[PDB]
C-alpha cells in the first residue's frame, strides 16, 4: 500500500484527494492585483499631520 | 515519563511528586466516557525496565 | 416470497480438513473464505444452508445442510468457527456465513450436528486484518480517529448475488444395489436409480423403481441417486454433473460488503526537548506507531518508523522544518526557533 | 392487526344502552390506548364518543363511554339515541397513536 | 415490457414465456429456465419474478 | 451482616466493546482493571453485582446484573475471561472479579446474561507480568525456588480498600407517559418521574403521575426514572453529580493483594570442559535463561544473555575468577587452575 501523498509530502506539500488538491502546496507566488476604488484613499489633504 | 513518576516523599507519605501528563482529552461521544490521556505508570516503567 | 432455500437444496462437499486428518462428505464445507471485508467481516461459503429450515424456510434456531441424502437440520447454536480462537459469527444465509474471528493463518470451521457430528472444515484462512492509522493497536477502540473503511457486511438479499446451483451428478448408492444375490433385486426407495449392472442384458437402467435382475451379481450392480432434484451450489469441490453442461442457476446471494467507519487511537505524544535544530521527543507508544519525520521544504527525506516500546526519537529538525505524524493524531510541526 | 373490533351488529335503541365493542382481538382495547367507541357521523364525523378507555367521550352523547366492557373497549352509549346513532368508530391506541378500527353502526 | 421466451411463446416478462410458477413442480423446468433467463436480460426478470420467490409453491 | 450489594447496585455502564463492536450499557463493563499484582492476579471492576445475588442473597451460583430497573440474576458459570482465551476466574464478589487469565493484549471479560446475553466487555488489557528468575518460566516448577512477588489475594475484605460509593444517577425515562390516542394522556407507574412537557406550564414536576397534556409532543413529554434508593461505585463511565453536587460516599473494597513466593525451576547443569583458559559451557534451556558470566573481582565485565537455543559459550577464565550465573541455580565460580 505504501505512504499516500500526505504520507509522503515532499515541498512541505499538503495532499489532498478526491478531488486531488494541493492544500498547503508551499511553493512559489500568488499574483494579487487589487484594483481598489481609490477614493478609500483620502488625499494628502485627507490625513491628519 | 521517568523511573519515579510518582515520588513518595515519605514510604506511606501524604504527599506525591507526581507529573505524569495526565491530559483530559475530548468527551466521550453522546455516552459519559472519561476522554484522559496519562503518561504510563514510570515506575511501571521501572518495573518494566 | 423468497423461498430461495427452499429453492435450496442441501448438498455436502468432500473437504479436505474434517477432523482427525481426514476430510470427507461434510455439510461444513468451507467454499470460498472472501477476505473482501476492508474492516475485517470475512465472508465465508459454507457446505450447509446456514439460516435455512427444514422445509426450506427460515430456521430462526435451525442450521440446514443436507444430511444423508434427506435435509441436516440441526441447532443453530453449535455451528461455530474457530480459525485460532473461538470466532464472533457474524450472520448465516445460504452458503454465506460472516466471521468478526480472531486472527490466524488457518480456520477450522466446527459445526456440532444432531448426532454430535462436529463437521470440521480446515482450510489456511490467513485472517490479517488491514492497517487502520498509525498505531498497531488491534481493539475495537472507544474514542480516537474516523477511518473511513470497508467492512464485508452480512447483507443476505442478492443484491448483485449469485451463486451457481446446479442439478448434480447422480449421487451415489451402496444401498441402491440390493441383495438379488446373483440377480439383480434393486431396491429404489423411490430416487433416480440410475443403475448399470454388471451382468448380461439389461444391465442398464435409469430406473424409477426396484427391479429384479438374472444373471448378474449384487456386487455387479452400480446403482445411484438421481442427483437432479434440486440446484445446489455448483463449487469445484462438489462434484459437477458430468451428465449436465452449462445448464445450471445462479440464485441470489449473502453477504453484502459496504463502506463504514472506524474508531482509531491517538496516543500521548511525548516531551519534546528542543535543543539547536534537534527536538528530543521522548514518545511512549502502547501501540505499534507509525512515527514520520518530513522536511518541511522540498527534499523530504520522509522517515517513518513502527514503535513497540518507549523510545526518543532526536529528530534533527530542518530549517524548512519537520512534520512528525505519530500515532493517528496530525503531525507536528518544527520551525526552527531562531 | 388494526382492530377497535367488535359485533359488528350492536346498537341500542333511540336512548338505548348502545353497546358495541372497540377492543383488540387478543383480549382489550387499552387505556392508555383510549380502547373507545368514538362518535362516527355523516361525512365519517370522527371525535370522541365514548373514548380514553375507561372514560366519557365529550362531543359524542351524553350517554358515550369508551371503558372495559363487552370484550373490549367497551363503548357504552349509555343513553346513546337517534343523534347518537353513528359508527362506534373503535379506537385502539399503542400509546403513541390512536387507530380507529372498523366500528359497529348503531 | 419484458419478452418471456420459454420455449413456447414470446410473452411479458413476468407473465413469462411460460411463467410464473417455475420451481415447485417443474424444477428442472426451472432449471431450463434459469438456463435461458439466466443468460436473459428480461429473464432476468423471471430469474427474479418466476424465480425469486416465484415457484410453483408460491404462497400468493 | 455486610449486605454490600444492599447500599450497592448493579450499574449498567457504556462498556464499548461488547462483541459485534457496539457500546451498549451492560454490567460487565470493565470499570478498573485492577493489574497491580505481581503474581497474576487481574482485578477486573465489574459495573454490576458480579458474584452478589440480584435479590440480594450472597450465593455464589447467582451473579445479579442490574439490568432495566431490576436484578437479573444468572448463573455464577456465565462468565469466563478471553484475554488471549478463556482463564482461571480465582473469586468475583460485588465491584470486583479477580482472575488469572493467559497471555493477551485485549481483554474481554464475558458474562452470562439471563437470556444468556455475553456481556463481553473488550478492552486493552496488555497482560503478560514479567516473572523473576534465571529462566523464562512458564508454569509451576517441579523443584524451584519461592521467589516473593505480589499477589491479588482473595480476602475480600473491604479494609484498606475502598469504593467512591457515590449517589445513584437519575435513570432516562422514555417509556413512562403513554402517547393516549395520539394525544396527551401519560402515565406514571411509581417512580421519581422527572417529567417535563414540551410545552409551557405542565413543563416541570419530577412526581409520579399522568400528564394530560394536548397538541404538542406526545414524546415532548420527556421524562426520567428517579432512584433515591441506592448509592453506585463511582465509575468513569457512570454520570456523576453535575445534577448533583459533590455528594458522593465511600465503601469498602475487597479482593486485597499481599506479598507471596511463588516456586520457579532452574535449568539442568551445562556441559563444562576446562582447557587451557577456556571453560567452554553448553546450556539447553528449557526456557529463555539468564546466564551472565562476569569477573570475580574488581574487572566486572559483566556480560549477560537469555538463551533460547543449545549455547556453547566459551568464557576465557579470568585470574580474578569467572563468576557465571546459568539459570536459577546458584552461580559456578572459576579458578583457572594450573
Amino acid at each position: 500500500r505504501g505512504a499516500s501523498l500526505q504520507h509522503t509530502a515532499p515541498f512541505g506539500c499538503q495532499i489532498a484527494t478526491n478531488p486531488v488538491r494541493a492544500m498547503n502546496c508551499a511553493v512559489g507566488n500568488m499574483p494579487i492585483s487589487i484594483d481598489i476604488p481609490d477614493a478609500a484613499f483620502t488625499r494628502v489633504v485627507d490625513a491628519p499631520s | 515519563g521517568q523511573f519515579g513518576d510518582i515520588q513518595s516523599r515519605t514510604p506511606e507519605s501524604e504527599d506525591v511528586y507526581a507529573n505524569t501528563q495526565l491530559v483530559l482529552q475530548r468527551p466521550s461521544a453522546g455516552t459519559v466516557h472519561v476522554p484522559y490521556s496519562q503518561a504510563p505508570s514510570g515506575f511501571k516503567y521501572w518495573l518494566k525496565e | 416470497n423468497f423461498n430461495v432455500y427452499k429453492a435450496i437444496r442441501p448438498y455436502l462437499a468432500h473437504c479436505p480438513d474434517c477432523g482427525e486428518g481426514h476430510s470427507c462428505h461434510s455439510p461444513v464445507a468451507l467454499e470460498r473464505i472472501r477476505n473482501e471485508a476492508t474492516d475485517g467481516t470475512l465472508k465465508i461459503q459454507v457446505s450447509l444452508q446456514i439460516g435455512i429450515k427444514t422445509d426450506d424456510s427460515h430456521d430462526w434456531t435451525k442450521l440446514r445442510y443436507m444430511d444423508n441424502h434427506m435435509p441436516a437440520d440441526a441447532e443453530r447454536a453449535r455451528l461455530f468457527v474457530r480459525t485460532s480462537a473461538p470466532c464472533t459469527i457474524t450472520g448465516t444465509m445460504g452458503h454465506f456465513i460472516l466471521a468478526r474471528c480472531p486472527k490466524g493463518e488457518t480456520l477450522t470451521v466446527g459445526f456440532t450436528d444432531s448426532g454430535k457430528i462436529s463437521h470440521s472444515c480446515t482450510h489456511p484462512f490467513h485472517h490479517d486484518p488491514p492497517v487502520i492509522g498509525r498505531e498497531k493497536f488491534h481493539s475495537r477502540p472507544q474514542h480516537r480517529k474516523e477511518l473511513p473503511c470497508s467492512t464485508y457486511a452480512q447483507s443476505t438479499a442478492a443484491t448483485a448475488e449469485e451463486i451457481e446451483v446446479h442439478m448434480p451428478p447422480d449421487t451415489p448408492d451402496r444401498t441402491l444395489m440390493s441383495q438379488q444375490s446373483g440377480n439383480v433385486k434393486i431396491t429404489v426407495n423411490s430416487q433416480t436409480v440410475r443403475y448399470k449392472c454388471n451382468c448380461g442384458d439389461s444391465n442398464e437402467g435409469l430406473t424409477t423403481t426396484d427391479k429384479v435382475i438374472n444373471n448378474c451379481k449384487v456386487d455387479q450392480c452400480h446403482a445411484a441417486v438421481t442427483n437432479h432434484k434440486k440446484w445446489q451450489y455448483n463449487s469445484p469441490l462438489v462434484p459437477r454433473n458430468a451428465e449436465l453442461g452449462d445448464r445450471k442457476g445462479k440464485v441470489h446471494i449473502p453477504f453484502p460488503l459496504a463502506n463504514v467507519t472506524c474508531r482509531v487511537p491517538k496516543a500521548r505524544n511525548p516531551t519534546v526537548t528542543y535543543g539547536k535544530n534537534q527536538v528530543i521527543m521522548l514518545l511512549y507508544p502502547d501501540h505499534p506507531t507509525l512515527l514520520s519525520y518530513r522536511n518541511m521544504g522540498e527534499e523530504p527525506n520522509y522517515q517513518e518508523e513502527w514503535v513497540t516500546h518507549k523510545k526518543e526519537v532526536i529528530r534533527t529538525v530542518p530549517t524548512e522544518g519537520l512534520e512528525v505524524t505519530w500515532g493517528n493524531n496530525e503531525p507536528y510541526k518544527y520551525w526552527p526557533q531562531l | 392487526q388494526a382492530v377497535v373490533t367488535q359485533e359488528s351488529a350492536l346498537t341500542t335503541s333511540p336512548g338505548e344502552t348502545v353497546t358495541l365493542t372497540c377492543r383488540s382481538n387478543i383480549g382489550a382495547v387499552t387505556s392508555s390506548n383510549c380502547a373507545n367507541w368514538v362518535q362516527e357521523k355523516p361525512d365519517h364525523f370522527f371525535t370522541g364518543l365514548i373514548g380514553d378507555t375507561n372514560n366519557r367521550r365529550s362531543g359524542v352523547p351524553a350517554r358515550f363511554s369508551g371503558s372495559l366492557i363487552g370484550d373490549k373497549a367497551a363503548l357504552t352509549i349509555t343513553g346513546a339515541q337517534t343523534e347518537d346513532e353513528a359508527i362506534y368508530f373503535c379506537a385502539l391506541w399503542y400509546n403513541n397513536l390512536w387507530v380507529f378500527g372498523g366500528g359497529t353502526k348503531l | 415490457p419484458v419478452m418471456c421466451l420459454l420455449a413456447n411463446t414470446t410473452f411479458p416478462c413476468s407473465q413469462p414465456p411460460c411463467t410464473p410458477c417455475c420451481y415447485e413442480k417443474e424444477p428442472e423446468k426451472t432449471l431450463r429456465m434459469l438456463e435461458d433467463n439466466v443468460m436473459s436480460p428480461g429473464y432476468y426478470q423471471l430469474l427474479q419474478a418466476s424465480l425469486t420467490c416465484s415457484p410453483r409453491r408460491q404462497r400468493r
